[PDB]
RNA sequence: UUGACCUCAAAUCAGGUAGGACUACGCGCUGAACUUAAGCAUAUCAAUAAGCGCAGGAAAAGAAAAUAACCAUGAUUCCCUCAGUAACGGCGAGUGAAGCGGGAAAAGCUCAAAUUUGAAAUCUGGCAACAUUUCUUUUGUUGUCCGAGUUGUAAUUUCAA
RNA sequence: UUGGAUAUGCCAUAUAAAGCGCUUUCGAAGAGUCGAGUUGUUUGGGAAUGCAGCUCUAAAUGGGUGGUAAAUUUCAUCUAA
RNA sequence: GGACAUGGGUUAGUCGAUCCUAAGAGAUAGGGAAGCUCCGUAUGAAAGGCACGAUUUUUCGUGCCUAUCGAAAGGG
RNA sequence: CAGAAGAAUCAUCGAAUCUUUGAACGCACAUUGCGCCUUUGGGUUCUACCAAAGGCAUGCCUGUUUGAGUGUCAU
C-alpha cells in the first residue's frame, strides 16, 4: 500500500512529546510568597496633604512597594486593616519609592482607620 | 548461559562431574575476526556473508580468501537476518564449523 | 529576646504564628517612628527585626533538614542540597575512579611491589 | 490594557473540543475514550455552543478543560505507554523467534490497579453502592454468554466469583426485596445500606454473538466493574467478618417450613437465587412439585410481592393468568387562556406533554 | 501484510556536560612597524608588540624512527659548561645552536595489529536492596530488568619483547 | 583530624594467578603516512633545519638518521606515521 | 534669587509608552573563517496546524493547508 | 547622641538568606515591555478577575520514547 501524496510537500511528522517527569526536583523547598501584604505595605504617609486627603477624600496615602501593584494593595489593605478600597492611584515618588491613594468606601471611614494604625 | 552456568554451580556444590555434566555446544559461528581466523585456520565448513556490509571493505576480501582457503561460500540476503541467527541486530558474516550427524 | 533553642523545639505552624505577629509588630514599631516615637520603640525594630530573621531561619533549617531525610539514600538529589565546593572539584575523578586499575597492573602490583629494603654498614 | 481579542475566556476558555482534548491529552480516540470510561468524564454542552466554539457553528461534543487538565496527570496514561512499548517489545521476540523471551515478557507484562480510580470516582463507599446497578446488569449479562475470541476466560470466571459472592451476600443478609418478570429478563430488586439496587439476569439460553456490538467498549467497563465490586464485596466481607474471597462452589420464615425439589423444566439457576433468597429449602435433581398441590411460577412471585401465599386456585397448573404487574409501576376556559405577552414565560410546554 | 535492520529526525523525554571571568607563569595560532645597518630594498628589530584560541597549580616535554664513531652512552625537564663556539649573514650591520662532561631530580609504562570460540568471559542506565561519607551534601557494592557490544567489549601480548 | 606500621577479629573458591628456565620453533608491530618534487614560511642548519600548501606516492630486514647534492656498496644506531 | 538650608510635591480603563509595521536591524537553516567572528532572513530546513471517527488487530487511523527588534511626530 | 540590658560596629565560620541583572537561559529591552506551561490559593465578586509557587535558551553526549524513508531485506 503506496501512500498517496496530494501536497508535493513533505512536513515532519508528529511525534509523541512526553512531559518531564523528573528524578528529583531542582528546589528541595519552594520560597515563600516573596511579596506578602507586610512587604507590600511599607508604611502609611502623615504628610499635610496626606492629611488633607484622609480628612476629605476618604483616602489612604501609604508608602508601598515598588512590585506592589493596584491589585496586590488592594488585597493587602483589605487583609491588614479590613476596610475595602473602592479605588486605588499609584505614583512613584522621585525619591524612587511608590506612593498608593486609597479610596475607602463609604462604608469606611478613613480618619477612624488612620486611628486604628496609629499615625493620625 | 545464566541457567546452564547456575546449574553446573549447584552440581560444583553438590560435588559431582561439572566437567562431563555438559556437553560440547553446537552452535554457527559469527563475528568478522573470529570467522576470518576460522577460515584460515580451514575450520570453517561453510560462510554465509552478508549482502550490505555498509563499508563493503569488511567483507569484500572474503570471497577471495574463501576461494583461496578452499572455504564454501556464499553471499545471503541482508545483515539483520545474520544478525537473528546469532540473537544480534546485525552480522557481517556466519560460520558453520561443526555440526550433528543428523545434520551432515 | 526570641532564642534559637526553643524555637527550634516547636513546630513549624506555631512558628508561622509568631512569624505573623511579629511582623504586625514591626508595622507597628514602624507606624509609631513615623508618627513619632521613642529611642524605646526605634530599639525595638531591630530587635523585632532580627527576632523575623531568627524565626526564618528555622523555618528553612527545619525544610532543608527534611527535604534531606526524603532524599536519604536516593541516587539524585536536589542541586541546593548536593556538595558545592568548586565547579572543578564536582567535576574531578573520584578516588575510586582515579585508583580503578586493570587486571594486568593489578597482578604486577601483587606479585612485585615496592619492597622495604635497607642497606648493611 | 490593550484591546482583549474575543474568545479568550468565558465558555471558549473553560470548554474544550475532543479533537483539541486528544491533542491536549497527546492520546488516541480510543486511548482517550478508555480513560474516560475509568474515570467520570462526559461531555458537557456550553449554554453557548456557538460562543464556546470561538464563533464556529459545527457541532461539537465539548468537555471542561479542568477535566482534560485532570487527566493530563492520570498514572494510567504512562501504564498505557508502557503497554504500547511491552507490545512492541513481545512483537519484536515473536518475529525474532525468542520464544524463551516471549514468555519471560508476557510474565512480566504491565497492568494497572484501578484502586485511585475508583476512590476518586466514588469518595464514599454509599455513592459506589448507589452506582453499581449498571455494574450488575453488565457482570450477569456476561456471565451467561458464551467465551469467544473477544471475551476473554479468565475475565467470565472473575465475573462468576463476583456474580456469585454478591448473590450469595444477598442471601445471607435478606436483602432482596423484589423480582419481576419482563421479557426481557428478570428484574432483581435488592436494598442494602438504605440504598436500591435493581438488576436484570437474562434466561440461560444459548445465544450468539450480534457482530455488531464493540466489545472493547464492554472491555474496558468489565475491567472497570470487576475492580468496583472485588473492592465493593471485599467491604462487605470484612464489614460482617468472614473470609474474602469465600470457597463457596456457588419476613425470613416465608418458606422455612417448605422442601422445595426442582425437576428439569424450569429455571433452576433464577429458581434457586429467589427462593433461597427468602430462606427457603431447595433440592433439586416433598411439599410441592413444581412442573410447568400443583401451582404455576407465578403464584410464588405473587406472593413474594404481596407478603403473603397467594391463592392455589388461580394460579393452578393449566389456569387463567391474571395480568403480571411490575411493582416498580407506581373558569376553565379562561384559565386555560390567559396568555398575555409573556413569550419565555409562556409554560404550557408542561400542560402539553404532562 | 506485518516484521527485522540501517540511516536520519523529534521531545520542557531520563541523567549529564560546554561557554564567562582570570591570564604573572603554560601550549598554540596570527603577526607588524618604529629601530639598526650612520641612506636603503635582503637582513636587524623579531619567529617580538598588538590581535585570537586553549590550560594548569605548574604547564609543556617524556620512556629514543636519541646520540655518537667511544673501552661507547641511554626517557624528559632545568642548571653550569660546551659557547659568543660550529654555522648563518648586501659574509655588512648582525645573528647563532648541539653531542659530550659536571650537577638538581629521577619512574616507569599503555594500546592497535592474536580465535575466549567448550561458551561477551565486558560495560552504561532503570529498579530494589544494603553499605559508606570531610558530607543526611560524599562514594560504592550486590541482585534483577532494559539496553550497548561480534562492523569486537574483557582476559592475554607491546619488541626491553 | 590525617599517615605508615602493630595487635588480633572477620571475609576471602588458588578449581587461580605469576616470575624464572629451554625451545631447531614462531614472532601479527600503526599509509594520502614515510619519502620525493615544488612553493611559502621558518632555523645556526649552509645542495631545505622544522612546519605548511600543492603534485606524485613507497616498502618489507623493510623504514628512518649518520649535519655537501648524486649513483653505488658497506657499517653503525634507532624502530615514525 | 534657578544660590544655601529644611521639608513638601507629579494620583489615568479613556493622555502617551506598551500594539503595529517603515527604512533598517537581527537570530535560526546553512556556508565561510586559524580565529575574534563573517555572510545569510522561507534560503539547498523534516522550519505546524486544523478537522472527522459506536474504540482502530483496546500498539490511530482518514482527510485538508515567514522569528524578533525597530515611530512618546506614522497606523491606532 | 539616643537607647536598651551570654553583651559586642567582637572574632571565627562547616548552617542559611543572597533583590534587579550579568556567560545569563521563555522573547525582549533608551519600554519594571511581551508571552506560554503546570499546580495551588484568594474573595461582597467565583465560566470572570487576581495572586503565589514551580517551570519554558542553544550546542553536544548516554539512554528512553515517538517516528520518517521508491534505504536493505525477510515474510
Amino acid at each position: 500500500a503506496k501512500k498517496v501524496r496530494t501536497s508535493t510537500t513533505f512536513r515532519r511528522p508528529k511525534t509523541l512529546q512526553l512531559s518531564r517527569k523528573p528524578k528529583y526536583a531542582r528546589k528541595s523547598v519552594a520560597h515563600a510568597p516573596r511579596l506578602d501584604e507586610y512587604k507590600i505595605i511599607v508604611n502609611p504617609i502623615n504628610s499635610e496633604s496626606a492629611m488633607k486627603k484622609i480628612e476629605d477624600d476618604n483616602t489612604l496615602v501609604f508608602h508601598v512597594h515598588l512590585k506592589a501593584n493596584k491589585f496586590t494593595i488592594k488585597e493587602a489593605v483589605r487583609k491588614l486593616y479590613s476596610v475595602e478600597p473602592v479605588k486605588i492611584n499609584t505614583l512613584i515618588r522621585p525619591n524612587g519609592t511608590k506612593k498608593a491613594f486609597v479610596k475607602l468606601s463609604a462604608d469606611a471611614d478613613a480618619l477612624d482607620v488612620a486611628n486604628r494604625i496609629g499615625f493620625l | 548461559k545464566k541457567q546452564r552456568l547456575v546449574a553446573e554451580a549447584e552440581a560444583v556444590a553438590n560435588g559431582k562431574s561439572a566437567q562431563d555434566v555438559s556437553k560440547k555446544p553446537y552452535n554457527v559461528k559469527y563475528g568478522l575476526n573470529h570467522v576470518v581466523a576460522l577460515i584460515e585456520a580451514k575450520k570453517a565448513k561453510l560462510v554465509l556473508i552478508a549482502s550490505d556490509v555498509d563499508p563493503i571493505e569488511l567483507v569484500v576480501f572474503l570471497p577471495a580468501l574463501c576461494k583461496k582457503m578452499g572455504v564454501p561460500y556464499a553471499i545471503v540476503k541482508n545483515k539483520a537476518r545474520l544478525g537473528t541467527v546469532i540473537h544480534q541486530k546485525t552480522a557481517a558474516v556466519l560460520a558453520v564449523t561443526e555440526v550433528r550427524e543428523e545434520d551432515k | 529576646a526570641l532564642k534559637t533553642f526553643e524555637l527550634r523545639k516547636q513546630s513549624q505552624e506555631n512558628l508561622a504564628e509568631q512569624l505573623q505577629e511579629l511582623r504586625q509588630e514591626l508595622a507597628s514599631l514602624r507606624v509609631q517612628k513615623i508618627a513619632g516615637g521613642s529611642g524605646s520603640k526605634l530599639s525595638k525594630i531591630k530587635t523585632t527585626r532580627k527576632d523575623i530573621a531568627r524565626i526564618l531561619t528555622v523555618i528553612n533549617e527545619s525544610n532543608r533538614l527534611a527535604a534531606r531525610e526524603a532524599y536519604k539514600n536516593k541516587k539524585y538529589i536536589p542541586l541546593d542540597l548536593r556538595q558545592k565546593k568548586t565547579r572543578a572539584i564536582r567535576r574531578a575523578l573520584t578516588p575510586y575512579e582515579q585508583s580503578r586499575k586493570t587486571l594486568k597492573q593489578i597482578k604486577k602490583e601483587r606479585y612485585f611491589p615496592l619492597r622495604k629494603y635497607a642497606l648493611k654498614a | 490594557a490593550r484591546v482583549k481579542q474575543k474568545g479568550k475566556a468565558g465558555a471558549a476558555r473553560i470548554y474544550i473540543t475532543r479533537n483539541q482534548a486528544l491533542k491536549k491529552l497527546q492520546l488516541t480516540l480510543a486511548d482517550f475514550r478508555r480513560i474516560c470510561i475509568l474515570k467520570g468524564v462526559y461531555p458537557r454542552e456550553p449554554k453557548n455552543k456557538k460562543k464556546a466554539n470561538k464563533g464556529s457553528t459545527a457541532p461539537v461534543t465539548f468537555y471542561y478543560t479542568k477535566d482534560i487538565q485532570y487527566l493530563l496527570h492520570e498514572p494510567i496514561v504512562q501504564k498505557f505507554r508502557e503497554y504500547k512499548v511491552f507490545a512492541r517489545k513481545l512483537s519484536k521476540a515473536l518475529g525474532k523467534g525468542e520464544l524463551e523471551t516471549a514468555k519471560r515478557l508476557e510474565a512480566r507484562k504491565p497492568t494497572y490497579s484501578l484502586d485511585h480510580i475508583i476512590k476518586e470516582r466514588y469518595p464514599t463507599f454509599h455513592d459506589a453502592l448507589k452506582d453499581i446497578d449498571d455494574a450488575l446488569s453488565m457482570l450477569f449479562l456476561f456471565s451467561t454468554m458464551p467465551v469467544t475470541d473477544k471475551i476473554g476466560a479468565a475475565t467470565v470466571a472473575n465475573c462468576e466469583r463476583l456474580c456469585a459472592e454478591f448473590q450469595h451476600y444477598v442471601i445471607r443478609s435478606n436483602s432482596l426485596r423484589k423480582a419481576f418478570l419482563s421479557i426481557k429478563g428478570i428484574y432483581y430488586q435488592a436494598e442494602i445500606f438504605g440504598e436500591q439496587i435493581t438488576w436484570i439476569v437474562p434466561y440461560k439460553f444459548a445465544q450468539s454473538v450480534p457482530t455488531d456490538v464493540d466489545f472493547r467498549i464492554m472491555h474496558t467497563f468489565l475491567e472497570f466493574y470487576q475492580a468496583l465490586m472485588g473492592f465493593v464485596n471485599f467491604k462487605l466481607y470484612n464489614t460482617l467478618g468472614l473470609r474474602y474471597p469465600p470457597k463457596i462452589d456457588v419476613n425470613t420464615s416465608l418458606f422455612s417450613n417448605f422442601t422445595f425439589f426442582l425437576s428439569r423444566e424450569v429455571p433452576r439457576f433464577s429458581l434457586e437465587f429467589v427462593i433461597r433468597a427468602f430462606g427457603g429449602k431447595v433440592g433439586w435433581d416433598i411439599t410441592h412439585h413444581i412442573c410447568d398441590i400443583y401451582i404455576q411460577p407465578q403464584w410464588v412471585y405473587d406472593s413474594i410481592n404481596k407478603g403473603i401465599l397467594e391463592r392455589t386456585d388461580l394460579y393452578a397448573c393449566g389456569a387463567t393468568l391474571p395480568p403480571h404487574l411490575s411493582p416498580f409501576v407506581k373558569e376553565e376556559k379562561e384559565a386555560k387562556e390567559l396568555s398575555k405577552m409573556m413569550m419565555s414565560n409562556k409554560q404550557r410546554k408542561l400542560y402539553s406533554k404532562l
